[PDB]
This record gives structure tokens, C-alpha cells and sequence, in this order.
């Protein structure tokens, strides 16, 4: 219930640092905002569209942290787990 | 209002540096990127570099020889890049851009001329040009203003302070001896001069000089 | 990195007629891709988005279309103040890139020169130096010849020309041709004439004035 | 909590490994350490941006290795969730 | 196997000014180029890693740029000592693979 | 100090085999893989094979005939090259460079030279090479030394034990009946010469041995 508060916070902060790590890198396609935020998305969501990811260092680091923070505070998945799981 | 603000020249002599400004003004978020594109005469855009202002990280155009030094100060709202040892290969106009960290340059500065150069600043002469007694005129008269002798370029004409833009022609400059040279071309209804006043005005940035000519019929 | 092709250089179209500019990327990009107008002595003016979206303030005229490799840039019913060089850049990669541009041109109805003959100032003899200027003002074609003449004699030292880009608000072109002398040279002369040679006539547009 | 000590031992036994398997293999991308540790991330994170797999039969081991050591190993996730289920 | 195409295959160019040599990949490799500098009787030298990664004890005159199946190599203002044969190397897929060579004439 | 150290050279007759070794110093990580290069002479690089020492897995190029056989002495460090069934096809430098696990060779060996030939050794005779009598000097003057009729390639030729490296040509050996002549040029300023002496070092590896020719002025 308060996870999900979490979740926007990381989405939010991994899309930023995202772009801010793969700007520089030759070939990167993870530098806009908008598509960073996307990105984010995938990856706590975890589920694999292999459209967009990141080739600096930092960025897979960023990525990491999104993957933790992220596939964890995803333990809101539960909560609507649960609520479905009573008023039904 | 003029979103991205950029000085309108800079004269520099072969092998010293210049650190060109870049104030911005309007919304601003801690997701922007200034840009800063040069463009030489007659020729395309070239992307030079990129900085974040919220976190000051600048990014570099690995195609070409480094040239600049991105930086920029949060409290004025100025992004400044320094350009150092410059040769005439950098004379060229560089502008700064804003993007809002989605890919596009939503606006542009003015772009700042920079020359490189040993000559000497020297502010333009201006004369006027009012048509000879024996010209017969039509329903339209042509009236101009020589600017001569200035250096370097740009040096900017508009006519009645901006109020007199149609039938307003300005010449691409000459070089000769060191000095530019161009003339400006301006028509209007044939009865509405002299009674009602044309006058160019002359603005050079390099010497921080602008100058009014008003154009009378000849004695 | 990323490399944008914009051929051809330089399109011509007659007035009104649907124009279409050509962007093609080095690889496939999505639809990052950015279209910009500036005229001449002008700043780059975003004009769409995205590959089409539009941008507000822009003519209703301006329209992109495409994805992938392939992009256009279209221009219905061009006019004018269409004349002006188009960029496309793309954002897919870093870096941002830009295409090479491409100039428009119209090709508008045949028009005389207009031309005008102006003394030098006296505020400029007063410096020793005397400047004679010519106007050859909004003609079509571009090409035209101007020639010198100083008491009935032809004139080549001295004489400066520059030509405009074409212009934005008719489609003309404007030619100006300075003869500059000193004060001595040009007190030891009497009439200066300015002569146009242009397509729209077989006789040339002579214009000039006696100093005294 | 000590997992989490396990999972680092299998991203860097898989991600050396992973290389060894994958040289000699025309066109296999899994050979140099550095992203063959990025890829081991992914691999046990599962987290789906398929740009970095296997292509021999002996990688692909270290592949199923890695998932299992690995994605069970990210029975860390947990702890993380405990601890910001706690103080939280 | 990736091929490297580098042409031309001698390149000459006046002292004091700035080369740029080309390598082409036949499918795209990302950054994962590799520059070397060899002369005349000597062993084969690294310049730049990854495409445009600076190698400490090199000249900063060197410098590189590139990514996917496109990559440049670029000395500012040449001298004598940079007379010699350069090689780029792809370690992006196996087998690493080294491109044909470029000679530098001045 | 030299991370790889290989021999100077070889010489094996056609169809024979040979084992040449790189011997590493330096930091050794289990990470570092042992390639080796060949070049003919005149030719770019080729990519023969690589050895993981750690694990002793060798991998080979498969665009080109198996010559060799890849093996590593955890113990003393040194990698090997066993070359089998040699044809004047393989004569050529051989390489061997360290690579850490990550892409790029790092550093590389001097190389050895390896002929294929039924010819037998040979160590070269080191000739002087002093003006004439007649001969005018400059502000410079030119010595030099000729090593002729040695085999196989190479020779390594310095002037002082190597403290004069300016002013040195060492040219392209030439083959005349089995054997191999060369001349280095060496040029100081005349005063210093014979006042200050100057030698050159004649090093033949195949023969082991390396001869020293102090060069003085004629009789």
C-alpha cells in the first residue's frame, strides 16, 4: 500500500540517473526521459521487452539498483494480492 | 521573452581563448540540457556538446577535436563554454539550445559570431543614400544607407527602429583591406517621403556601437 | 554514430505547388527524428516533432511523415517565406546528429530589376572618400550583369558587387555594385552610370547622374 | 542477509565461467569477463533485456546454473522486503 | 566472422595536420574496437580501446571515434614519429579479428 | 620491466616442427588469456589462437590449416607454441600477446622470427665503413657498418649498446645465394668523431651471438 510509494520513487529516480549515466556513450539509446521512465518500468515489472537497456558502466549499475529497489518495492503486486484476494 | 540570450560577437586572436555566455530565462527543470551547435558560413549545423545544469555533467562530440569546455552557473541561469587556442577554422557562428531532456531543440539562442583574427575592431561608417535631383520617381522611392569600413562582422540594419520591415534589403558584406563593407535597401510609397522619416540603424556588437542615420532628399 | 542523409540539396518548386524534403538515417530510428527551418541570418526554428507531430505556431502547411531508415518533411502549397534551408536531426542515439540541410528554392515569374543610382554623402567626401551606389533591386532570374561607365567610359577598378539569397518575401533577388573612389578621383569626373543587363529585356536599365 | 553472499559467489563463478564455455563458439558475444558479469545480473535477476546470451552447450549450463543458484539466490529480494516492511 | 575493412590502404598527408583513418565492421559491434600503432620492425602497439578510450603514455594527439559498423581513428597534426601501419581489432564476437592496415605517409 | 619475453628466432626445415615460448611478468590474473599473432613479412596480422592459463583451454582460428598447439606452464609462467609440419608458408614473426579478459591486447611480445629453410645457420661478418682519405667532411660526418652472409633473418644492429639512437639507418637485408648483407649508417658531428668512439653491436639470435666493430679512421 505504501511500497507503491517507494516504486515512483526509484521509477523515477532510476529514469533520471539512467539518462544522465548513458549520455556520452556512443550508440546508447537510453537518454530521454520520457522512454528512461519506460525503461524503468520493465525493468521492476522485470518483464523482458529488450527494446531499451544500458551499455555504461554506470547506467547497468543504475540498472542494478532499479532491479533491487524495483523487483522488491514490486512487493506491492502482494497487496493487490491480497485486497483481490478478499473482496472476491 | 527571449528564452536563450548570447552575446552577439566575439573577436579572438589566433591561439587565445573566449568564454561565450548563455542566459536563459522562462521555465526551468532540473531535466534541461543546453546545447551548443557551430555553424560556419555558408555551411550546416554541427552538434559540439551537451551539460546538464542540475547536475553539471557535460558530454562532447567525440568526431571532432575538443574545442570547448562546458560549464554553468545555477544561481545566474548561465550556461558559459569556453573555447580555447582558436585558429580561423573556428571563426563561425555558435549557438546555444535548450532541450527538455526529450530530444529536440524547443528553442534557440541568437547565436554569437566569433572571429578569429589578428586585425583590429573598428566600429562602420555610416552614409546615406537619398536619390540623385534628376531621378524621376515612381509610386515607390528607394532610399539606403552605406555601411563601411567595420570590422569584424556582424553588424545588424533595421529600419525606423524595427517599425519598417517590408521592402527592407541588406546586402551580404564585402571584404576588402581588413574592413567590411555592405549597404542596405529600403522601399516605400513615393509620397510618403520625406514627410513622414526613414532612418537606419546600425548596431556593430564587437564594438558595442549602434548609430541612427536619417535619410533626407539630397539639398 | 548515426548519419542522416538529405538529398537533394536543393529543391525547386513553383509557387503553390507540395514540396517534399528527404531525410534518410544510417540505420533504423524510430521516429526520433526532428525537423528545423532557418532562413537566412536566422537561428534554427523547430517545425516538427517526432517525426510528425506538430508544433504549435507552425503553419498548418507543415506536415512529416515516416519511421524506420526514411523520413519527409512536406510543405503544402510552398510560398515565400518557405524559402529558407531544412534540417532534420535525430535523437534514437548518442549522439544527437544532424542531416546536412536542404536549401528551397522558388521558381516565381520573370521581373525587371529595379534599379537605382545613389551619389556619394557629403558627410563621406568630407572624409576623402566617395563611394557610388547601385541598387539592381527584386529581379528573377538571379543571373544579371552590371556594368560602369564614367563619362561615357567603362569603369572596372573600384567596383565591389553582392548578391542576396533569395528573398523570403517575394522570391526575388537583389544585386547591389559599389564603385568606390577618393574624393579627388571622383571630383575629377563628371557622370557615373550604372548599367543592368538582365533576361526580361534585350536593352539594358541605364541609371545615372552628373555630379555637379 | 548471507544470501545475499551467495549470489555474488554464482554472478562471479557464472560470469567467468560463462566466458570460458563461450570462446571457440563463431559469433558467441558471452567473452569477456566485464559484461559476462553483467550478463550473470540479468541471468539471475531475470530481468529481460536480451541483449547478451549464450550460444555453446556448455554455456548454456553455466546459463541454467546461474538461474537456478541465482534466481534463488535473489531470495534476498525477501529480506529486503522484511526489513522494509519493518522500518516502514 | 567479422570483417574489417580499412581503406584506404595508404593514406598521406602534409606535417602538422590532422588524419583520420577508417575502419568499417561488416555488421555492427558497438564500441568494441581496438586501435593499434605499429612500425617499421617493431611489435604492435595499443592507441585506443573501445572505440575512443585514451590509453595513458599515448599522445593526447590521438584520439577516437565511432560506434556500430563505423569507426575512426584521428591524429591532430601529424609528425614523423606517427609514420607507421595501424590496425583496429574487434573483440565483439568471436573470433577477435584484426582489419587489413593502413600506412601513414607524410 | 618487459612483460612478454620470446626468443629472437628459429629456424626449422620443411616439414620439421618447432616450440616457441613467451615467457610473462608482471601481474598474472586468472582472467588473462595468452594470445598469438602471425605476420609475413610485408602482411598484416593474423589471429591464430589464445590460451587461458588458468584453466589451460586453448580456442583457434578456423579461417586458416591448424599449424599450432597451444599450451601454458602455470609454474614458470611461460606459454607455449608447438608449430608442426612447417612449409616456407609459415615463416614468418609470431607474436604472443596478453590480454586480460577483456577485448584488447594489452601488451605484446617483440616477436619471434621463424625461417623455414634446408639452409644452415650462419653468424654475419661485421665490416667497418670509414671515409676515404679524399673524403670532405661537414658539420657531420657518416660512418657505418656492413654485416654480410649470415642466415636466417634477423639481425639486431645498435650503435653504442644503444646510447646513439639519432642519426641511425639500419637498412633492409638483401638475399644473395642463401645469405643475407645489410649496412647500418650512423652520423655525428664531425668534431666529436674519432675523439668520442663509436660501435656498433651486431646481435645474430640464431646464432647466438652478438659482435662488436669499433669504427676508426682509415690508416
Amino acid at each position: 500500500g505504501a511500497a507503491t510509494v517507494l516504486l515512483v520513487i526509484v521509477l523515477l529516480a532510476g529514469s533520471y540517473l539512467a539518462v544522465l549515466a548513458e549520455r556520452g556513450a556512443p550508440g546508447a539509446q537510453l537518454i530521454t526521459y520520457p522512454r528512461a521512465l519506460w525503461w524503468s518500468v520493465e525493468t521492476a515489472t522485470t518483464v523482458g521487452y529488450g527494446d531499451l537497456y544500458p551499455v555504461t558502466l554506470w547506467g547497468r549499475c543504475v540498472a542494478v539498483v532499479v532491479m533491487v529497489a524495483g523487483i522488491t518495492s514490486f512487493g506491492l503486486v502482494t497487496a493487490a494480492l491480497a485486497t483481490w484476494f478478499v473482496g472476491q | 521573452q527571449v528564452q536563450l540570450q548570447q552575446p552577439g560577437a566575439e573577436l579572438v586572436k589566433p591561439g587565445a581563448s573566449v568564454k561565450l555566455s548563455c542566459k536563459a530565462s522562462g521555465y526551468t527543470f532540473t531535466s534541461d540540457w543546453i546545447h551548443w551547435v557551430k555553424q560556419r558560413p555558408g555551411h550546416g549545423l554541427e552538434w559540439i556538446g551537451e551539460i546538464i545544469p542540475s547536475y553539471g555533467r557535460a558530454n562532447y562530440n567525440e568526431k571532432i577535436q575538443k574545442k570547448a569546455t562546458l560549464t554553468a552557473d545555477k544561481s545566474s541561469s548561465t550556461a558559459f563554454m569556453q573555447l580555447s587556442s582558436l585558429t580561423s577554422e573556428d571563426s563561425a557562428v555558435y549557438y546555444c539550445a535548450r532541450e527538455r531532456g526529450d530530444g529536440y531543440f524547443a528553442v534557440w539562442g541568437a547565436g554569437t559570431t566569433v572571429t578569429v583574427s589578428s586585425a583590429k575592431t573598428t566600429p562602420p561608417s555610416v552614409y546615406p543614400l537619398a536619390p540623385g535631383s534628376a531621378a524621376q520617381t515612381n509610386s515607390m522611392v528607394t532610399l539606403g544607407c552605406l555601411v563601411k569600413g567595420y570590422f569584424p562582422e556582424p553588424v545588424t540594419v533595421t529600419w525606423n527602429s524595427g517599425s519598417l520591415s517590408s521592402g527592407v534589403h541588406t546586402f551580404p558584406a564585402v571584404l576588402q583591406s581588413d574592413l567590411y563593407t555592405l549597404s542596405s535597401s529600403v522601399t516605400v510609397p513615393s509620397s510618403s517621403w520625406p514627410s513622414e522619416t526613414v532612418t537606419c540603424n546600425v548596431a556593430h556588437p564587437a564594438s558595442s556601437t549602434k548609430v541612427d542615420k536619417k535619410i533626407v532628399p539630397r539639398d | 554514430d548515426i548519419l542522416l542523409t538529405q538529398s537533394p540539396a536543393i529543391l525547386s518548386v513553383s509557387p503553390g505547388e507540395r514540396v517534399s524534403f528527404s531525410c534518410r538515417a544510417s540505420q533504423s530510428i524510430g521516429t526520433d527524428i526532428h525537423w528545423y527551418q532557418q532562413r537566412t541570418n536566422g537561428s534554427p526554428r523547430l517545425l516538427i516533432k517526432y517525426a510528425s507531430e506538430s508544433i504549435s505556431g507552425i503553419p498548418s502547411r507543415f506536415s512529416g511523415s515516416g519511421s524506420g531508415t526514411d523520413f519527409t518533411l512536406s510543405i503544402n502549397s510552398v510560398e515565400s517565406e518557405d524559402i529558407a534551408n531544412y534540417y532534420c536531426q535525430q535523437s534514437n542515439r548518442w549522439p544527437f546528429t544532424f542531416g546536412s540541410g536542404t536549401k528551397l528554392e522558388i521558381k516565381r515569374a520573370d521581373a525587371a530589376p529595379t534599379v537605382s543610382i545613389f551619389p556619394p554623402s557629403s558627410e563621406q567626401l568630407t572624409s576623402g572618400g566617395a563611394s557610388v551606389v547601385c541598387f539592381l533591386n527584386n529581379f528573377y532570374p538571379k543571373d544579371i550583369n552590371v556594368k560602369w561607365k564614367i563619362d561615357g567610359s567603362e569603369r572596372q577598378n573600384g567596383v565591389l558587387n553582392s548578391w542576396t539569397d533569395q528573398d523570403s518575401k517575394d522570391s526575388t533577388y537583389s544585386m547591389s555594385s559599389t564603385l568606390t573612389l577618393t574624393k579627388d578621383e571622383y571630383e575629377r569626373h563628371n557622370s557615373y552610370t550604372c548599367e543592368a543587363t538582365h533576361k526580361t529585356s534585350t536593352s539594358p536599365i541605364v541609371k545615372s547622374f552628373n555630379r555637379n
